[PDB]
């Protein structure tokens, strides 16, 4: 029965190790993502949560009929 | 109505919505809203009757008041900063006017009174349009100004919308009023998460629109507007009733159906922001919507109501007009839960 | 003689084929978790002169 | 509430930036694509059922078109989703690298020297 | 694990492509084959579980439940086909589809590695059961029963969803292995108290706990025979399995958060056993006996000892089999006389001797006669409770006495005395009914020879 | 929500009218042209969150 | 006394009664725009005072 | 206005029972006035005097509920020498519920209001103690 | 009409034994009934019960109980052959444990 239907314990052991590594890395990545999102939303210095401002290319830098703009 | 005129009016409604979508100037957004309302008023009155006239009048009054408040808020924002761009409003009073205006346009509580009456007073096609397409523009405007909203007022209106939608839907025998109260509750759910993640609002919008389109098309196919009229569909079109029952279960948010995913994502996103009490109340209140969906399913598909003798004559005739997208909408309303990670494409 | 009985009894292969496909997919899923094969401190071993992997 | 819409260098209406081409495309036997094809098949069957046609055999060309359209759309949907997740991870790692003072590496203690409280079950 | 799931899915097109007169035969044969295949999961490693992949795993707790579900499906099919003979082909296929979907959701629920997937499938089990109860139930109270069954479950389950997403946000994972290996104590605070309640009340109401049990008599009495079989045998065990999975992260709070639930369970098992003594409906008595047994299981889970979990697992399996057999026995008489009143048909031993033997064996297993697994689980739980507190023996003995009392009361009322004169439509027992009773009872007795298969991981 | 068709196509449908420092007819200046010019150039490209501070 | 009366009274019957009363209160409107717009004015006055003064 | 809530919360728990009772009475009166305004707007009272009477009854009931709750909670907190305890808020909430039941003259309403108002007040006290947020700020 | 509705009368349940005195209670068709009985009996009593019980009884000792007994025998022999205690009250070595230095 063991020869025909099952394998050795080492296969399941090492598969469990691989699964545990994957899950632990995913958990750490999730926590890191939450912290990074909090920091970017609080500070605004990252690529995320970038809210639009006025494009400086719209300004007309020409004389305006008056010396003082 | 001339078919050409109807096509022109529908295209004008859609073009006003798109003008609201693509504009960077507040005046152009106001113009889009005005054009949308102007082209929308005749569509509610396509089938002429006093009820349709009353519904159109109430709709016009509500939307015109909302537009006046919108313009007044825009003018205040201009006064306190010489800005026309829709980025983030610089005055709290102007922003409160803007929120109240957009909530009145959406029909959020306590500005919900017009939605059930207008929905009941019009045909099923006009009801479909009103409850699906008319939500896009104010929701887009709210998404653009999300960082400026006051969370207290928005969340209060959302919670009120959910509660009032459930309670009002508990008491209805007309199908259009049931759909209107369901729409109010879904709008409350959508606006609850907007201050935290606009992608969740967009996903909830897409799923709600799909389910509402499927439900309205199923109601048009079985030409019923009351509970007892829909009770006869089993004796003529059992497949339609079975699909209706499955879609109703999906609208109730039961897993593993599609309607569960927006609530699930909204709850988890709100818990990310240390918001625990309000999502709990929200789900416990959506239980009421599930209750009246289950009542409709009991009366429509799970049991067999008595029928009339003249149904035998209807047995001999097929449907002359067929809806092309009904099959796709049903599948998307039911079997899309395993495709959840695709929501990242929405941001 | 077999055409009609096949046409009326072909449904009896769906479940065994599903079982075979499930076993095949289970083996494929096993194939994706070989990161620690012959790497655990408890079962790390020297390969036989002819074997390529400790398990498959 | 709007995380990545304002990301710099974001073209408005591409649905697929050129940088996404550096990522491996999803395999044509991806289980998500198979599920999209199954959804298309279900749509075809429901279409047959509504129109009072033989559900399984009536429209073969229509069912083929349903499945093909669903698979075709799902391929690009999966590409965009994978690209968006890749962007998220890239930005997260870049931000972590550029701000070491907010993500410090503190020495980890072994369990023989960490004192945990014991709660007897009785 | 796919080798079990995929044939179960294949059961659907196979029954939808079958002839009008072959659906029952095909479904029964392939369900039995699937049960035979699923029987191979009992080979457990000891130290740790069988982790097939990232999504599914098998434990010494999950394997007996999976085997019980796979074995229960063919018995459900055998019991259903008698009262569904007048149905159309499409509706019979829809009923079988409901049963297959329920089996698929159950087998996926017991093997999920992550708690959100477990929650999704554990809620997904609701829809087929609700459809079965409200569509193929016999009486007009099935609608009210279905509403009770749905809303009692959901009112408890939604806070569990909120708690699960909060826990994943705070910890970073909900995978059961990571949850167990990175377990940290729960402090004594109101926030932790409400987290405990949100993690516990859903499984409490699924057991059901006394005071939250009102949905069970309605749903179990008003459902068709297959619905009652699956409700009593399997769906009640979801709460216990969820409790065993979830209490890993609840320590050390359970030390005092379990007091009201222990009090409710003990006194309510006494109350439901007493209720069984005065019952005019035969199915309600079986339902209330199920409530008492699940109260004992709740006590076993709450006290958090290895002997308690072993006894709880054994009692879950034994109760599932015994309750299914009792429901089938009641259904046979109901099909004979079209009434659920216990005193309507009396002295059935004179007319049906072999069915009377089945009744006697089922009643003996219900009262946990040694060395049946019912008494194995009950005795292990009672010993664990005695270790917890020596005063529990009073309530345990009272419950044992009342259980024997109503079990033999039901047996004597239904089988002994003289037959009712005017009832003259009691035909001899069919081969199907006797085979169904035998297929219920024989695994129960065979499990006595190998009790370690159902004792669970703590063995 | 906001499909930037103008930026994709380079159309300038309504951006000529958004600000007071943008190409008025006959070069007539706004009363606060210099202040708005300074504020716009300060806040350009750094995002709304930083622009406020 | 317990299962058929009081356990019924506390959890399910109380919920049904409360929801029925609230539904009757919410949904029984006369359909007059005068009352609706009066309530709209009341709501506007509240938002500008209980919310717009708090920032 | 939340300024009323701050004027209630600026006073310590077990000190100055009269001031805290006054603050709770003001909060209750404001709530009752809002309720009466909405009730008049949505259901006309068919006469000016009947509307005044309905406003008076609603406002007086709500103010009495607030007064009883605040007085009882402060008195229990100071007598028991147990500040930061949800039991005082539960006791005050049940007192307010009994007040409401006596006002409507209904034993069942009184008992239900006792139970639910006390549970809600205890939950509010727990949230104050552990810092639960109803309208949470968008931190992430 | 003094009636409320047009309804079929409730029919009497039909005895399977009336048309088939040996009908097994599986189906109205005698051939389908007989084959249903045969497949149920064969795939339940012959395949699942007996063969499955044999398979479960002869399951390999993956639970490591014989191994545990042999290991215990070896450890006991080694420990009482040298006068060592059979078991330590400490599960882990005190030399790899670093307690807090001061307790007051
Ligand atoms: C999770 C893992 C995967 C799970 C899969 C998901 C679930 C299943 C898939 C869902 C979608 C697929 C089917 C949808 C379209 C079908 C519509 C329909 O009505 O069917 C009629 C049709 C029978 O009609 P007919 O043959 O034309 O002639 C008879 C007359 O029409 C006479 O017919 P009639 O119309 O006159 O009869 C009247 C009847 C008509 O009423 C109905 O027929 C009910 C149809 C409801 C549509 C389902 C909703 C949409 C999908 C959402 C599913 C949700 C699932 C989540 C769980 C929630 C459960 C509700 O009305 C009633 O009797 C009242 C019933 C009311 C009781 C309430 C229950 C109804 C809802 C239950 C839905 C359960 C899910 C679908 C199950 C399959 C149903 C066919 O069914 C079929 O024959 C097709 C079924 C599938 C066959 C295709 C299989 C492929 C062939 C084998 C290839 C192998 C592939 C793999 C290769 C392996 C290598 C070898
Ligand atoms: C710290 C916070 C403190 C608590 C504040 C928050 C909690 C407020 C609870 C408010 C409870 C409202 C429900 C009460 C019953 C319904 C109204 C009613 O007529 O009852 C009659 C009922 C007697 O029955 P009845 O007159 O024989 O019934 C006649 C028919 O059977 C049936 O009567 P009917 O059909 O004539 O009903 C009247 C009518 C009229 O309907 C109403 O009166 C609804 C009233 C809602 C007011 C909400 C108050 C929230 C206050 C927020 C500001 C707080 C500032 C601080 O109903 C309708 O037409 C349908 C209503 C639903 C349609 C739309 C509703 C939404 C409108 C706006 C909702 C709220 C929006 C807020 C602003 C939103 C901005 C975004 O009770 C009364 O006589 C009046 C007394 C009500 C109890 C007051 C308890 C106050 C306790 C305060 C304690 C403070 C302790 C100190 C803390 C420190
Ligand atoms: C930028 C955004 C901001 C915008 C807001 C700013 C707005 C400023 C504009 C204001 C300038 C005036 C403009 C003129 C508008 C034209 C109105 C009109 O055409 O009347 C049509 C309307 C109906 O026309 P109709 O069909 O020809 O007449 C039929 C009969 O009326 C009906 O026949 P019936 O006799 O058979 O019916 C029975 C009787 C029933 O009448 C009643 O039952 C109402 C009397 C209740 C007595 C209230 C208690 C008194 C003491 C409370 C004081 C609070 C502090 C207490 C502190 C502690 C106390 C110890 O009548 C009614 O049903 C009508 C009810 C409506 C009453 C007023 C509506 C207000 C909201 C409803 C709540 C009612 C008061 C509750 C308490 C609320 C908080 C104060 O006429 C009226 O109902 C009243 C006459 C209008 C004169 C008063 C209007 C002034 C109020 C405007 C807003 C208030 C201040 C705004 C801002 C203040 C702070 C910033
Ligand atoms: C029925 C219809 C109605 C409803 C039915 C309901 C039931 C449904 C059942 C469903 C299916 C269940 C499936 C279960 C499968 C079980 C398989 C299993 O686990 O087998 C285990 C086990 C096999 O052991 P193993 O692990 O293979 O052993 C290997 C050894 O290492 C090495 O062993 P070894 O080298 O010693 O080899 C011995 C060898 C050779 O031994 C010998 O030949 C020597 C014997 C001594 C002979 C000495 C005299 C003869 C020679 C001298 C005379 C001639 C020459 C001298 C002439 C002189 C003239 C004056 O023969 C044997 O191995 C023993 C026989 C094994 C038979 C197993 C049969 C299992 C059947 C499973 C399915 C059953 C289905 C039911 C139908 C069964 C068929 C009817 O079989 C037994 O346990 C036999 C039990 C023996 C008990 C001994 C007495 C104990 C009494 C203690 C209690 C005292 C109180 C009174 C209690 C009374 C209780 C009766
Ligand atoms: C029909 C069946 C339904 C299901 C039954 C569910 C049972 C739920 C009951 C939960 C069990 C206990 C909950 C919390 C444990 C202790 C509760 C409290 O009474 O204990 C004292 C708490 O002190 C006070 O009593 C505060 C609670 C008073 C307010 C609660 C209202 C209780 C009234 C009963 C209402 C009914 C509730 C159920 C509704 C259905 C302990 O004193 P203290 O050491 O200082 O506080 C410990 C907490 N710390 C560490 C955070 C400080
Ligand atoms: C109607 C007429 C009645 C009269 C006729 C009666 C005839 C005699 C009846 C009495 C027979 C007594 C038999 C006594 C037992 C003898 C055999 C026994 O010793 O074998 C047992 C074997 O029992 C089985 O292992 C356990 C039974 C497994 C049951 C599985 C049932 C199949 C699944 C069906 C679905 C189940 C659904 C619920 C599951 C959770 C114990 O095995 P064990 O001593 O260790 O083995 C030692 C040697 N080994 C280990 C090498 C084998
Ligand atoms: C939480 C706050 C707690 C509020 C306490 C009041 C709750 C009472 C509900 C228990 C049931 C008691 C009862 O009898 O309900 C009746 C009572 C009306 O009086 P009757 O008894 O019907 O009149 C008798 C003569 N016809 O019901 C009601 O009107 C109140 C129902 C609404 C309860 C409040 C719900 C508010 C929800 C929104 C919160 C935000
Ligand atoms: C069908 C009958 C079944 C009924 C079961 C209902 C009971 C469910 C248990 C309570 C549900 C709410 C639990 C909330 C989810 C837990 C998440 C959590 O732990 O967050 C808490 C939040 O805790 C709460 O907010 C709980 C407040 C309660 C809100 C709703 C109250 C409703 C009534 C509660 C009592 C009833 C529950 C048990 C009754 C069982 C059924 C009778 C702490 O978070 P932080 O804010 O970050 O605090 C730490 C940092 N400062």
């Amino acid at each position: 029965i063991a020869r025909t239907f099952y394998d050795g314990p080492e296969k399941n052991y090492e598969k469990t190790m691989a699964i545990l590594q994957i899950e632990a890395e995913k958990a750490e990545l999730r926590l890191k993502e939450l912290e990074v999102r909090r920091l970017m939303r609080a500070r605004g210095d990252g690529p995320w949560y970038q809210y639009p401002t006025i494009d400086k290319a719209l300004i007309d830098h020409s004389p305006k009929t008056t010396p003082d703009n | 109505m001339n078919p050409i005129i109807y096509t022109t009016l529908i295209m004008t409604v859609m073009s006003g919505t798109m003008l609201v979508m693509i504009s960077s100037h507040w005046l152009l957004i106001w113009i889009g809203f005005e054009m949308n309302l102007l082209a929308m008023i005749p569509v509610l009155m396509k089938n002429f009757n006093p009820r349709a006239t009353e519904a159109a009048t109430k709709y016009f009054l509500t939307q015109a008041t909302a537009s006046m408040m919108l313009m007044m808020a825009i003018i205040i924002n201009l006064l306190y900063s010489g800005q026309w761009t829709i980025t983030k409003m610089f005055n709290p009073v102007a922003m409160t006017m803007m929120t109240m205006a957009l909530a009145m346009k959406l029909g959020l509580s306590p500005f919900h009174f017009w939605v059930p009456e207008v929905t009941q007073g019009i045909s099923l096609q006009a009801g479909l349009l009103l409850l699906t397409w008319q939500k896009l523009a104010p929701l887009s405007v709210l998404c653009q100004i999300s960082q400026s909203i006051n969370p207290n007022l928005m969340l209060t209106m959302a919670m009120l919308s959910i509660l009032i939608g459930g309670w009002g839907g508990l008491n209805q025998t007309q199908l259009r009023k049931i759909m209107a109260y369901s729409s109010i509750a879904h709008m409350g759910w959508m606006t609850a998460v907007l201050p935290y993640n606009t992608t969740m609002t967009i996903l909830n919008l897409l799923i709600y629109i799909t389910m509402t389109l499927a439900m309205f098309m199923l109601l048009i196919h079985s030409s019923a507007t009351t509970t007892l009229s829909l009770s006869h569909t089993w004796n003529k079109m059992p497949v339609i009733t079975s699909l209706m029952m499955v879609t109703l279960l999906s609208m109730g948010g039961l897993p593993p159906l599609s309607g569960f995913m927006p609530k699930w994502m909204i709850i988890q996103e709100m818990t990310k922001n240390e918001s625990i009490i309000m999502p709990t109340l929200m789900a416990m209140t959506a239980l009421l919507n599930l209750y009246f969906y289950m009542r409709l399913a009991y009366s429509s598909s799970l049991t067999m109501f008595p029928s009339t003798n003249n149904m035998k004559m209807k047995w001999q005739f097929e449907h002359t007009k067929q809806m092309k997208l009904l099959p796709t909408m049903i599948v998307l309303s039911t079997l899309v839960l395993p495709m959840t990670p695709a929501l990242s494409s929405l941001n | 003689n077999v055409l009609q009985i096949v046409r009326d009894h072909w449904v009896h292969i769906l479940v065994p084929v599903g079982f075979v496909f499930g076993c095949y997919l289970d083996r494929r899923s096993d194939e994706k978790l070989t990161a620690f094969r012959n790497k655990s401190l408890l079962f790390k071993r020297e390969l036989r002169p002819n074997e390529e992997v400790t398990w498959k | 509430m709007t995380m990545m819409s304002g990301r710099p260098g974001r073209v408005p209406l591409q649905f697929l930036p050129n940088e996404a081409r550096s990522l491996p495309p999803p395999k044509l036997t991806d289980p998500r694509l198979v599920y999209m094809g199954f959804l298309g098949y279900c749509s075809g069957l429901i279409d047959n059922a509504i129109r009072r046609r033989p559900v399984v055999s009536a429209g073969l060309h229509r069912q083929l078109l349903y499945v093909t359209s669903f698979v075709f759309f799902g391929y690009y949907l999966l590409k965009r989703q994978d690209y968006m997740y890749a962007l998220r991870d890239h930005d997260m790692f870049a931000y972590v690298k550029s701000h070491p003072e907010d993500f410090p590496e503190k020495d980890k203690k072994t369990y023989g020297e960490i004192l945990e409280e014991f709660h007897p079950v009785r | 694990m796919l080798k079990i799931i995929i044939p179960t899915t294949m059961l659907l097109p196979m029954t939808w492509m079958s002839k009008h007169n072959m659906i029952w035969i095909n479904a029964t044969v392939h369900s039995l084959l699937i049960s035979l295949i699923s029987l191979s999961l009992l080979n457990q490693l000891g130290e740790n579980s069988l982790n097939f992949s990232l999504t599914f795993f098998s434990d010494s707790l999950s394997a007996p439940l999976l085997v019980l579900t796979t074995w229960l499906l063919p018995l459900m099919l055998m019991a259903s086909q008698s009262h569904l003979s007048k149905e159309t082909t499409t509706r019979k296929k829809l009923y079988i589809t409901m049963l297959i979907l329920l089996q698929l959701f159950l087998i996926m629920t017991f093997t999920a590695t992550e708690l959100i997937l477990f929650y999704i499938l554990f809620e997904a089990t609701l829809v087929p059961t609700l459809i079965i109860i409200t569509r193929w139930g016999n009486q007009t109270e099935r609608l009210n029963a279905g509403l009770y069954f749905l809303f009692y479950t959901l009112a408890g389950s939604l806070p569990l969803l909120v708690a699960l997403v909060y826990i994943q946000n705070t910890t970073g994972s909900l995978n059961f292995l990571i949850i167990h290996y990175w377990s940290h104590p729960l402090s004594n605070s109101w926030s932790n108290i409400f987290m405990w309640l949100a993690c516990i009340m859903a499984f409490m109401v699924k057991m059901p706990l006394y005071g939250l049990h009102l949905w069970l008599p309605k749903a179990h009495v008003e459902a068709p025979i297959a619905g009652s079989m699956v409700l009593a045998a399997v769906l009640l065990k979801l709460g216990g399995y969820g409790m065993m999975r979830i209490t890993t992260i609840l320590n050390p709070l359970t030390n005092y958060m379990a007091y009201p639930f222990l009090m409710l369970s003990m006194w309510g098992m006494i109350m439901t056993s007493s209720i069984c003594l005065r019952q005019t409906d035969l199915k309600s008595l079986i339902a209330y006996s199920s409530v008492s047994h699940m109260a004992l299981v709740i006590v076993a889970i709450m006290i958090q000892t290895p002997w308690s979990f072993m006894g709880a697992t054994a009692l879950m399996i034994a109760h599932g089999l015994t309750s299914s057999m009792l429901f089938c026995l009641a259904n046979t008489n109901y099909e004979r006389v079209h009434s659920r009143t216990m005193i309507l048909a009396r002295g059935l031993q004179t007319l049906l001797p072999l069915m009377a033997t089945w009744w006697l064996v089922a009643s003996l297993t219900n009262l946990a006669l040694p060395p049946s697994i019912n008494l194995i689980g009950e005795l292990f739980i009672i010993t664990a409770s005695f270790s917890w507190s020596n005063i529990t023996i009073i309530l345990m003995g009272m419950n044992m006495m009342i259980t024997a009392l109503y079990s033999l009361y039901m047996l004597i009322t239904t089988q002994r005395g003289k037959y009712t004169h005017h009832i003259n439509n009691i035909k001899p027992s069919f081969t199907r009914e006797n085979a169904l009773m035998a297929l219920h009872i024989l695994p129960l007795l065979l499990l006595t020879l190998n009790p370690k298969m159902i004792l669970g991981p703590l063995y | 929500p906001f499909f930037d068709v103008q930026k994709r196509l380079g159309l300038d449908l309504d951006r000529w009218m958004t600000i007071q420092s943008a190409e008025q007819p006959h070069k007539i200046p706004g009363r606060c042209h210099a202040f708005e010019k300074e504020w716009i150039e300060c806040a350009h490209g750094i995002g709304g969150i930083r622009a406020e501070k | 006394l317990l299962d058929l009366i009081w356990l019924e009274t506390i959890l399910p019957k109380t919920t049904s009664f409360i929801q029925m009363k609230m539904s009757i209160m919410v949904s029984n409107q006369k359909g007059l725009i005068k009352l609706y717009f009066l309530s709209f004015l009341i709501t506007i006055m509240i938002s500008m005072t209980l919310f717009n003064y708090h920032e | 206005a939340k300024t009323l809530l701050h004027k209630y919360s600026d006073i310590p728990e077990g000190t100055e029972c009269h001031r805290k009772a006054y603050a709770s009475t003001s909060i209750g009166g404001a709530t009752g006035l809002i309720v009466s305004a909405y009730s008049i707007a949505l259901k006309p009272p068919a006469s000016f005097l009947e509307g005044v009477a309905r406003t008076g009854r609603y406002t007086f009931t709500s103010a009495a509920i607030g007064a009883i709750f605040g007085l009882t909670s402060c008195i229990s907190a100071q007598v028991r020498e147990k500040p930061d305890d949800p039991l005082n808020y539960f006791i005050g909430g049940c007192a307010g519920g009994l007040t409401l039941g006596a006002r409507t003259r209904s034993y069942g309403i009184g008992a239900a209001a006792c139970a639910y108002m006390g549970l809600t007040a205890a939950l509010v006290k727990m949230g104050q103690l552990e810092g639960w947020q109803v309208f949470a700020e968008p931190k992430v | 009409p003094t009636i409320r509705l047009q309804e079929d009368p409730d029919p009497e349940d039909e005895n399977l034994y009336e048309k088939n005195p040996d009908s097994h209670g599986y189906d109205k068709d005698p051939i389908v009934d007989l084959w249903n009985m045969r497949v149920v009996f064969f795939f339940g009593f012959s395949i699942v019960l007996v063969l499955g019980s044999t398979f479960v009884a002869y399951l390999p000792d993956y639970r490591m109980q014989e191994w545990a007994r042999r290991e215990a025998e070896r450890l006991v022999k080694y420990r009482e052959a040298n006068g060592l205690p059979l078991m330590e009250s400490n599960c882990f070595d005190p030399n790899k444990i670093q307690l807090p230095e001061d307790e007051d």
